[PDB]
């Protein structure tokens, strides 16, 4: 996947293709992680 | 001060009053103060669909996880989109038709098949394809007219041959066609590289968008510790999808008629919003702030203030169940009283209640 | 053999083996509607129709042994007048 | 076991309904539309009508009509509803007044819009139907639905019009054309009429014996108007279903055919005969025939007590005195 973002000052996503912006912020994938219906890690992920 | 109240109850005193006399029927609950089974049953999850299993498979997963009679959802046009999928649960399915014809916004990455001799050309061809467009469905496929209200090129990289832009459009508009069309308008050819949906109707990726992982956890947490707070945060009440609409609150006594599709009449009117124009789409609400139905207004606010008789609203779409507010005279179980008439005589020779006085 | 013919498209540019045209008719082509030069020879058929309501464009899928790159700006393209729908048949 | 049990017009259709339940068909009330014979459909309906009927709702509606004030009555609607005359009835009544022989059939010229409907929206075909008697009774049933819908809504259709009509109609919500059980008294037309009433006291917004009776009287009038006036109503019914993106399905399996069939094979003598037949049956009825099994509990499972609708009004009016007296 190519779509990346950083949160602007207003709190909302700013989209970009670059892996790091012009101002030196490292960018996040725009898309959520895959989900596997059988995921017994619900208990580990919930405590944090 | 009432501008702190949740959802459809925000700014309740900023509604112009009609009647002072009425009595509150004990039935029903307010949307936020609903109870789990029926809260979920008027439920709506703003889901961040992952880029993969089809919208229908994903909704199926939500169904298997939550276990509920029905689930539907806001839109499917492209199968590899990530982003807003509004999954409706049970009674909320009543609102998917509207959610599907609702305006949608996208962030799209286009792949041009060769480098443009003028980079500025893309922004221009993108600007070219706004308003009423012609568009034929990709891969039963008839030519139709869809509108692109606004678009905006965010970023373009001619060497990589990828452009990323935003489009706001009518429901039914295909982004993968949009991409092919820029392709043709620029000569180099093109196609959609990837797509993310950033708003579906009244819900954007900013308004409490949760993931499949959240849905699994929220459900796990109840099934094991019986705490609801999670489950009750990822699920927003259908009344959410209706904040935009102007409001008419309906007398408790008149609520049930609306649930059967009947007009709302003046006798049934309790409060109304300012600046309601004849023919607008309004929401009709209980005093607890429940959405009874979405309706077409039939009287201007000025008419609604001065009018003695008349019909106020026709029902466009029933949301609320049919006998949620039945108008019980509060006598006492009729059948049960006939059991005590066997238990004490007073019943006639044939076994039927006596017309006596 | 063709009969009565109308001005349909004016050559804009090629695109991966297809002819893209600016529209010069007020009507809208049928899908696969055969396309002709002035000398009434079938150069291919209508493929994609696109563009805004005011500024329609369409593509021509080139017929056997017809190069997309063997044309220039101005070069007009034609259609059978029976293979055209008014714009009214798509509006509300 | 294997084969589906066909349903709808002349029992020609299957699958259609089953599929429609996944698509939001909440008119269907059969638990298993594809695997339920005609007799079992009755059993199932009769039992479901009992669970659906609400006596507390029934008494509330009665007491309001008889004893509620100017305010409560205007919220409810019942008094206005009972004064109302549907457009179709009204043009029969108008013909009746002017006519010096009230016994003839009523001449109808179908409107331009109605001519268009009959060309476009209905199947063009011959109909070999040997067993036409359940088709007429379906007409009898569906007209009651329609007339009820017109009254309750005061002439203007609404987004639940098809639902109201489909509910009051046993051939639609239960795909039931037999109506009468067979196992191992009363006419079939008499049952159709009782069924109409019982459903009209369990399902719609206004649950009122007088209303149900008024609707039936109006059915008799349309029938007396003759085939061509029946067709006019059938056309309206048809449209209300066709125009619905979920319930259109009942045109498919039943009303599509029924209206097309009726237009060509429909007899004028059979219509008039049905009219006089149903009037006799209606006039032979009273609140005493309208019985519902209602619930009282038991712990030593729920125990059903049988009571007709008149018994329910006396217990209401009896207990209403104690409330008026004590305080």
């Amino acid at each position: 996947m190519h779509l990346m973002y950083t949160l602007g000052p207003d709190g909302k996503r700013i989209y970009t293709l670059k892996k790091v912006t012009e101002s030196g912020e490292i960018t996040k994938s725009a898309h959520p992680a895959r989900f596997s219906p059988d995921d017994k890690y619900s208990r580990q992920r919930v405590t944090l | 001060d009432t501008s702190e109240w949740p959802l459809l109850l925000k700014n309740f005193d900023k509604l112009l009053v009609r009647s002072g006399h009425y009595t509150p029927i004990p039935a029903g609950s307010s949307p936020l103060k609903r109870d789990l089974k029926s809260y979920i049953s008027s439920g709506v999850i703003n889901l961040d669909k992952p880029s993969n299993p089809s919208s229908h498979e994903v909704v199926a997963w939500i169904k298997r996880i939550l276990r509920c009679e029905k689930t539907g959802h806001s839109g499917t046009l492209d199968p590899k989109v990530t982003g807003c999928l509004i999954v409706c649960i049970d009674r909320a399915t009543r609102l998917v038709k509207s959610q599907q014809g609702a305006g949608k916004e996208y962030v799209c990455i286009v792949r041009l098949h060769d480098a443009l001799k003028d980079e500025k050309d893309l922004g221009r061809s993108l600007e070219n394809l706004t308003g009423a467009l012609f568009q034929r469905p990709p891969l039963k496929r008839q030519l139709r007219v869809r509108t692109i209200y606004e678009s905006n090129l965010i970023e373009f990289d001619n060497k990589r041959n990828l452009g990323v832009f935003w489009a706001s459009c009518e429901a039914g508009t295909y982004m993968r066609t949009l991409c092919v069309h820029l392709g043709m308008l620029l000569g180099v050819g093109g196609h959609m590289q990837e797509l993310r949906r950033v708003r579906s109707g009244a819900l954007s990726e900013n308004d409490n968008m949760v993931t499949l992982h959240d849905v699994m956890d929220a459900q796990w947490v109840y099934d094991n510790t019986r705490d609801e707070s999670y489950l009750r945060s990822i699920i927003q009440p259908l009344e959410t999808l209706l904040v935009g609409y102007k409001r008419i609150v309906v007398k408790d006594s008149a609520v049930n008629a609306v649930c059967y599709g009947a007009k709302l009449m003046i006798p049934g009117l309790l409060r109304y919003e300012e600046g309601i124009e004849l023919y607008d789409e309004i929401v009709l609400i209980t005093t607890k702030g429940e959405a009874i139905a979405v309706a077409i207004a039939q009287m201007s606010t000025v008419d609604l203030a001065s009018c003695d008789h008349g019909v106020v609203a026709s029902v466009k779409r029933c949301i609320m169940e049919r006998d949620l507010y039945p108008r019980r005279w509060g006598l006492g179980p009729v059948a049960q009283k006939k059991k005590q008439m066997k238990a004490d005589g007073k019943l006639d020779k044939y076994g039927r209640v006596n017309e006596n006085t | 053999p063709p009969d009565t013919v109308l001005e349909m498209g004016a050559f804009l540019h090629p695109c991966e083996g297809d002819i893209v045209c600016r529209s010069i008719n007020t009507k809208i082509p049928y899908f696969n509607a055969p396309i002709y030069l002035e000398n009434k020879t079938q150069v291919g058929k209508v493929d994609e129709i696109l563009g805004p309501l005011n500024e329609v464009f369409f593509t021509i899928k080139c017929g056997d042994g017809v190069q997309a790159t063997s044309f220039k700006e101005g070069d007009k393209f034609y259609i059978a007048a029976d293979k055209l729908l008014p714009i009214e048949r798509f509006l509300p | 076991g294997i084969l589906k049990t066909k349903y709808g017009f002349d029992n020609l259709y299957d699958t259609v309904i089953s599929v429609s339940t996944s698509n939001g068909n909440d008119i269907n009330e059969l638990d298993d539309p594809e695997h339920t014979d005609a007799n079992d459909r009755v059993i199932e309906r009769l039992r479901k009508e009992n669970l659906k009927f609400d006596p507390e709702y029934y008494v509330s509606e009665y007491m309001t009509h008889k004893y509620g004030n100017e305010e409560d009555l205007e919220i409810n609607g019942i008094k206005e509803l009972l004064k109302f005359t549907p457009s179709i009835v009204k043009q029969y009544l108008q013909w009746y007044k002017d006519s010096t022989n009230p016994n003839l059939v009523m001449p109808i010229e179908f409107t331009d819009e109605e001519q268009k409907q009959m060309q476009d929206n209905l199947p063009k075909k011959s109909y070999l139907v040997e067993d036409i008697k359940p088709l007429y009774v379906t007409i009898l049933s569906v007209l009651f639905s329609y007339v009820f819908e017109q009254i309750e809504n005061e002439g203007t259709h609404t987004t639940e019009s098809a639902w109201t009509m489909g509910k009051l109609c046993p051939q639609i919500s239960f795909l039931d054309q037999q109506l009468k059980q067979v196992n191992e008294d009363s006419s079939l037309i008499k049952i159709a009429i009782i069924t109409g009433i019982r459903r009209a006291l369990s399902y719609p917004l206004h649950r009122n014996y007088d209303l149900a009776m008024k609707a039936w009287t109006f059915v008799y009038y349309i029938l007396r108007g003759g085939k061509r006036l029946v067709i006019r109503a059938l056309l309206d019914i048809h449209e209300t279903f066709r125009f619905h993106d979920v319930y259109y399905v009942y045109d498919k399996v039943l009303l599509d055919d029924l209206t097309a069939w009726f237009i060509s094979q429909g007899s004028e003598n059979v219509i008039r005969s049905l009219a006089l037949e149903m009037r006799k049956e209606q006039e032979s009825l009273s609140k005493q025939d309208i019985e519902f099994e209602c619930i009282a509990s038991f712990n030593e499972e729920p125990e059903w007590e049988t009571l007709n609708i008149r018994e329910m009004e006396i217990l209401a009016e009896s207990e209403y005195r104690e409330q008026q007296q004590n305080p």
